[PDB]
């Protein structure tokens, strides 16, 4: 579509996308240059800098920051491409119709539509960062259920998403109420 | 019919077009009708039709903004068609131009757009421009987005979103893509080849279905760096209107391991998914270099992925792949077979007309002074590619700035507009820039065109007729050869004393049949022998094939023909198709030293002697070298020609050069003492006093003996 | 015996279309032509193991599995493999070389593992490892760890596959020696098939197959195109047809308005390919198969050459009888001679004699010109002598014509050639014919028994031979009625064949010059005696007397000895 896709999504995504999240840094004692002009240590720290996260005891990188990293890694402006979508959800299902000359999978397969070996690896970006319970009663009642009956429970938790200042471009899901399905 | 003439509209409305009554009747149009108008570069717009009898029949009037949007000039032809299925714009998002809005306070929307769209019903399409004149100010805007897409009518209820950051104007100009064919000159042949090879498969696919063939897919352009390959690809892509998907080489090769393959796969997948499309793989040699180069696995996986993608696209998809490389041998050989980049195109340095066209194209924004002689610059610039000409213009402008720097205060950050007006490049500036130019195209063999007729070669009529019957007849009358079943001769070998003008004969032969000329001097052959050159004989003959009908020329072949290089040359000569109009012309001074294998039939068999110029020939040469020099009125060179018996053309050039040197010395001495616009006969006598033959009697006798031996070898 | 399986669609107007009588795969045997012998071999080695596996049980043998096709690129190896696979109608697993090689590290081997496992699961199966060289190049080419892991995995899977399972492996590679040598042992790709460039009949078949949909004009003479096209592989012929169609549309472009998206239906329906378009395409095209050694057939009989009757009889006795009647040779227990060496003045027609010998035994002809020998000597030639003889063995019976031995035999190359010739199988029909103008310069080692020991002198053409050659060269040229040539033949005593060719070529050049002059003036449909006389006025011998005396002295020495 000659550029980024056009669709409307949650407000949190929009507001996060508007920000850039750069973490400013001041003149390091190792710099060799006048006041103006930043060399290599005084430059702003990108929001996806793994060193900062692992130094602050954060195990994952606040997905939107990962999106910023991917966009920066490629997609030069004004030239070099006509836009390639940076995010793609992996799919492992065998293509039912490839037909370089072979028939469908049940009785024929080529090397172009063969699911390649899958390399499992721990993900590095977590979509939602902080799950927040508005009040202690919301879960206290749920646990009181087990207390009274002794059996386990299970229930969906409705709520809404919002920013999370404590993490670079982080999101928090605030849960408002819990509904218990018939189980 | 609908090819209405463009004219300047009286009204300032951005969506109003006035048409003649007669044309309105012809096209059945009416006042207030919204019509789709197409001009140039596939640009389209929506204009409200208004009857206007003032214009001549077959003419229409549009304002400045509409013409700028359509990328057309006054006096052109535009096609107008009905647009009855245009819906009202549900929501239009528009942003202004920053520079225009500078110095404006308050809500711009209410000031300008609110009266502009209310009770107006102005059609708007994405990529258009509209200018609002409010109070004492005039501000331009852009049709950033329209809903429904891509265009719609802005009704009274239509919602307008003016919120957004200002748009810099520099982007539109400095990013001047969509360059048409008018931005490329001096390479009409290759441009026509690429057009006939790309447009027809994409613009008119039904042709090949009617003929029932599979059109060629791959294309590979190559030539010296800086000859506008990328510019030609961009122009073709923009004119064709296809989904261009430029891919760079260094950009792809700079990604982490395991990412370049993903980028290539994604690019090809998107190109396929939006057929028709045109993929341009710039600097492909940086992705798939020759096998003997880097053997690293990361350097092999990319090549394998590219080959797999190239082989996998054979289908009913309209995908054309264009690649650019400095030389044909740099790319892996596997990329030059059927189903891949099997079609080749060669770009060569332009001729005088090409350089003139390039100069005019670049020198249209310069504030040039009156004393401009672009033809003179084109004549005096030989071997310059387009990039060199652009650099020349930049350096000339810089020289002009330096010269005018005296009236500039560097410390002050503001410069008087009067001084800026006085700026103007001059011929002296261009001459200085040429003096500072550093051409580099000629460092390697490159295809070029020559324009020598049968007038710069004096005498030698029998040789001229022999060459004509050997070369010209096959090219122009191959049907006769087919009728008589005779295979045309490939090449000839010129032998004789140095300075006879063999290169001139080769250039003339090339010119007569209108064939591109390739030169390979002795030093190039030696460099190939030592293996320290950037090109090889196989590459030379591949370029010759690509740029057919070509004429390959070898100079002082005896240096290498005293062997691996000779073996390669023989193999290539045997390989070439006979029907191909490729002629190998060798020049040497010691024919007996040539390897006998070169002289065998089916190779450089024909042996042609080039004698020294005769009296009339010497006179003609002297006159030719002095055509553009001021001579003494009443001066005759017949005596000088008579006195110069046994001298070669180089000797006559030396005599003329010494005479000119004496003339310039005398003129400079007179000027310093301060006259002599021409050269008097005394200068010629002084120059002749130092004449010295470049050929000894023994060598001439040896050449005559060899000629007599050759005649006897064919005399029974 | 021989091509016995070929004798007798795709397992499949509306009825005809349904029964097959962009992705139009399943190309059957119809879509291939000019390679009848190789197609028969492939079918025999593929179908019977799968279609009729009980015959081997009845007779009690283990059928061979590995099949290795190799030939110049573009000859249609992939087409043949796909056609055979579709005809057999068995589980077809396709693996490409670069496609596997483009995977990440550690994933180009698991794909092979799963491929072989699946092929075993759903037997009968056919596996076509296209471009096997890319995944198994020569041992010295690749030293990286992955480039050896892949090869080792391939070898292990191949060895483990040899079992009752009805699975057959087919691999394609242009260069027979490029494959890792370890892949050509028993229990692996043992059986080898060679694909050679087609002959005139093969070219005609290919042209007919490709030129069935094009709107060909009535003035098309596909026979003439087949005759003229020499050394054109199938891919080159397809490119030729495409270029001719492109030229036709380009010529018709005058009435085509490119600006309009659509075109008038009459113009679209008026496209027609003319013979001139094909000629122009031939002019533009450029084959590349001949750049490397290839296998091709020849059709020269004992009539395009003159004289040499004793030489013809000697060659017949040397080659024909062993091939036609090996039974009597076995009866007498004498093995046939291996090679022969022609020597004599240049231009006497040794190549034609070699081609005639090849034709008489109906054996494929392989050639090695002088430049090829020099390139191999300098070690910059892709092929190799071992490769040449491997192809010769695979394409037996074969005649290998080594031209201009003097260049290399003035040695590493000579040693390799001697070893290859000595290692040749005794009963296998692999004949070697050497050509040289300087017998003395040749290394004597080559002339020992069991090698090119049978020397044959080729004398200069005689009056009868000269007249025959002149008549043969001028047969296909429009000549004046009642144009005699005996006088010219007599006047050309001592002239070699090249000299007569030069004379006739100059005569034709004068004729075409006069015809062009006449056409410009406005006539010359023949080549009259005046042109021949004018050319003869400048023609002369090309062999010096001393050379002839030396050749005669050497022949006398040989006869006396
Ligand atoms: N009988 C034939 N012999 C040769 N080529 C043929 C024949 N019939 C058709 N062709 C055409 O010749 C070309 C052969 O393509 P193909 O991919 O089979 O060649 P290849 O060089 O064997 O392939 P590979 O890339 O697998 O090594 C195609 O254009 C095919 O249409
Ligand atoms: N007609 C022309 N021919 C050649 N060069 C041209 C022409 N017109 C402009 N140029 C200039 O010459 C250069 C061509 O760049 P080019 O060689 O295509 O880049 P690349 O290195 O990517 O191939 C540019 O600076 C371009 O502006
Ligand atoms: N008719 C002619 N005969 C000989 N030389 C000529 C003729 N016309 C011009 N020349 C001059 O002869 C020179 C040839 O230079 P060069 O290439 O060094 O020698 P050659 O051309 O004999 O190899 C050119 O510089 C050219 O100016
Ligand atoms: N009987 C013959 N004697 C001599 N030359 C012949 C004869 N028949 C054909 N020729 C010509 O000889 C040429 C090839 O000569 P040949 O001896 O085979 O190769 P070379 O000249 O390299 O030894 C061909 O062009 C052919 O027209
Ligand atoms: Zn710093
Ligand atoms: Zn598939």
């Amino acid at each position: 579509r000659y550029g980024p896709l056009r669709i409307k999504e949650l407000a949190v995504d929009e507001e996060l996308e508007k920000e850039d999240g750069l973490i400013p840094r001041q003149k390091s004692k190792l710099c060799k240059h006048g006041d103006r002009g930043m060399c290599e240590y005084c430059s702003p720290l990108p929001p996806w800098d793994k060193e900062y996260h692992e130094k602050n005891k954060i195990k994952h990188i606040s997905f939107h920051s990962y999106l910023k990293k991917l966009n920066e890694n490629a997609n030069k402006k004004e030239n070099g491409s006509s836009y390639i979508s940076p995010l793609s959800e992996p799919d492992f299902r065998i293509n039912k119709r490839c037909h370089n000359g072979h028939e469908p999978w049940p009785r024929g397969i080529c090397s172009k539509c063969q699911p390649s070996a899958i390399t499992l690896q721990q993900q590095e970006f977590r979509m939602v960062d902080h799950v927040e319970f508005q009040k202690s009663e919301i879960i206290n009642e749920f646990i009181q259920a087990w207390r009274y009956t002794g059996m386990q429970r299970f229930g969906y938790m409705y709520g809404s998403y919002s920013k999370y200042d404590n993490t670079p471009l982080g999101i928090k899901a605030v849960v408002e109420a819990i509904y218990e399905p018939p189980q | 019919d609908n090819m209405l003439l463009v004219d300047d509209a009286i009204n300032d409305d951005n969506s109003v077009i006035a048409i003649n009554s007669n044309t309105m009747d012809k096209l059945e149009l009416f006042r207030g009708d919204t019509v789709l108008v197409k001009g140039k570069k596939r640009k389209d717009t929506v204009l409200i039709v208004l009857i206007d009898d003032e214009l001549e029949d077959g003419a229409c009037r549009i304002n400045r903004v509409v013409r700028n949007n359509l990328r057309i000039r006054l006096g052109d032809l535009v096609t107008i068609h009905p647009c009855p299925d245009i819906k009202y714009a549900t929501r239009i998002s528009v942003l202004p131009i920053a520079d225009t809005i500078e110095g404006i306070t308050g809500n711009l929307f209410d000031v300008f757009l609110k009266p502009y769209f209310v009770e107006a019903y102005r059609p708007v399409r994405k990529g258009d421009h509209f200018v609002v004149r409010g109070g004492m100010r005039q501000v331009e805007f852009k049709v950033v987005d329209v809903e429904p897409e891509e265009y719609a009518v802005v009704a009274q209820d239509t919602i307008i979103h003016w919120e957004g950051e200002p748009i810099n104007r520099e982007d539109e100009e400095n990013n001047m893509n969509e360059v048409g064919y008018d931005d490329i000159g001096g390479c009409r042949k290759q441009m026509a080849q690429i057009r006939e090879m790309v447009e027809l498969p994409l613009r008119h696919p039904q042709l090949f279905k009617a003929i029932g063939i599979k059109p060629p897919r791959g294309v590979l352009m190559y030539g010296p760096p800086g000859t506008g390959k990328t510019l030609m690809a961009r122009a073709v892509a923009n004119e064709t209107g296809a989904f261009f998907f430029l891919i760079n080489g260094p950009e792809v090769m700079s990604k982490m391991a395991g990412e370049s393959e993903s980028n290539l796969r994604k690019a090809f997948e998107e190109a396929e998914k939006n057929a028709p499309a045109i993929i341009f793989i710039d600097e492909i040699d940086s992705i798939a270099p020759k096998r003997d180069k880097t053997n690293g696995e990361v350097e092999r996986r990319v090549v394998s992925q590219l080959l797999t993608l190239m082989d996998g696209m054979k289908a009913r998809s309209n995908v054309v792949v264009i690649a650019a490389t400095n030389r044909p041998n740099s790319i892996d050989p596997a990329l030059r077979r059927f189903g891949r980049f099997d079609r080749e195109v060669d770009i060569g340095i332009p001729d005088a007309t090409g350089r003139l066209e390039v100069l005019r194209i670049h020198t249209k924004n310069m504030k040039l002074a009156d004393d401009v002689d672009l033809e003179a610059l084109a004549a005096e610039t030989h071997g310059y590619v387009g990039a060199d000409i652009a650099s020349l213009c930049s350096e000339a402008a810089m020289q002009q700035i330096r010269e005018k720097m005296d009236l500039i205060d560097l410390d002050e950050d503001e410069i008087d507009a009067e001084v800026l007006d006085s700026l103007g490049v001059t011929m002296d500036n261009f001459r200085f820039a040429l003096g500072n130019s550093n051409p580099s195209a000629l460092r390697e063999t490159v295809v070029e065109s020559v324009n020598v007729t049968w007038d710069d070669v004096g005498g030698l009529d029998e040789i001229k007729e022999e060459l004509k019957e050997t070369v010209e007849y096959p090219v122009l009358h191959p049907d006769q050869y087919t009728k008589f079943g005779l295979s045309p001769s490939k090449g000839v070998l010129f032998y004789g004393p140095p300075g006879t003008g063999k290169t001139l004969l080769a250039k003339a032969v090339a010119t007569e049949v209108s064939a591109n000329f390739i030169s390979v001097k002795g030093p190039e052959l030696l460099s190939m022998w030592y293996g320290e050159s950037e090109s090889n004989i196989r590459d030379i003959f591949d370029k010759a094939r690509a740029a057919a009908p070509t004429v390959v020329f070898l100079d002082e072949l005896d240096s290498i023909a005293k062997d691996r290089v000779v073996n390669q040359l023989l193999t290539e000569m045997d390989g070439m198709n006979a029907k191909k109009n490729v002629f190998v012309i060798g020049a040497t001074n010691r024919p007996d030293q040539i390897d006998p294998a070169i002289l065998r039939p089916g190779r450089l068999d024909q042996l042609i002697y080039v004698p020294l110029p005769d009296e009339n020939a010497r006179l003609s040469i002297l006159n030719a070298q002095l055509r553009k020099t001021p001579l003494e009125p009443g001066l005759e060179l017949t005596a000088i020609a008579k006195a110069t018996q046994g001298f070669s053309g180089a000797d006559l050039l030396y005599i003329v050069q010494r005479a000119a040197k004496y003339a310039i010395k005398d003129s400079i001495e007179a000027h310093r003492q301060h006259p002599v616009p021409y050269i008097t006969k005394e200068h010629f006598a002084e120059a002749m006093k130092t004449a010295k033959r470049s050929v000894s009697d023994a060598e001439l006798r040896r050449y005559e003996a060899y000629s007599q031996q050759m005649k006897a070898s064919r005399g029974q």
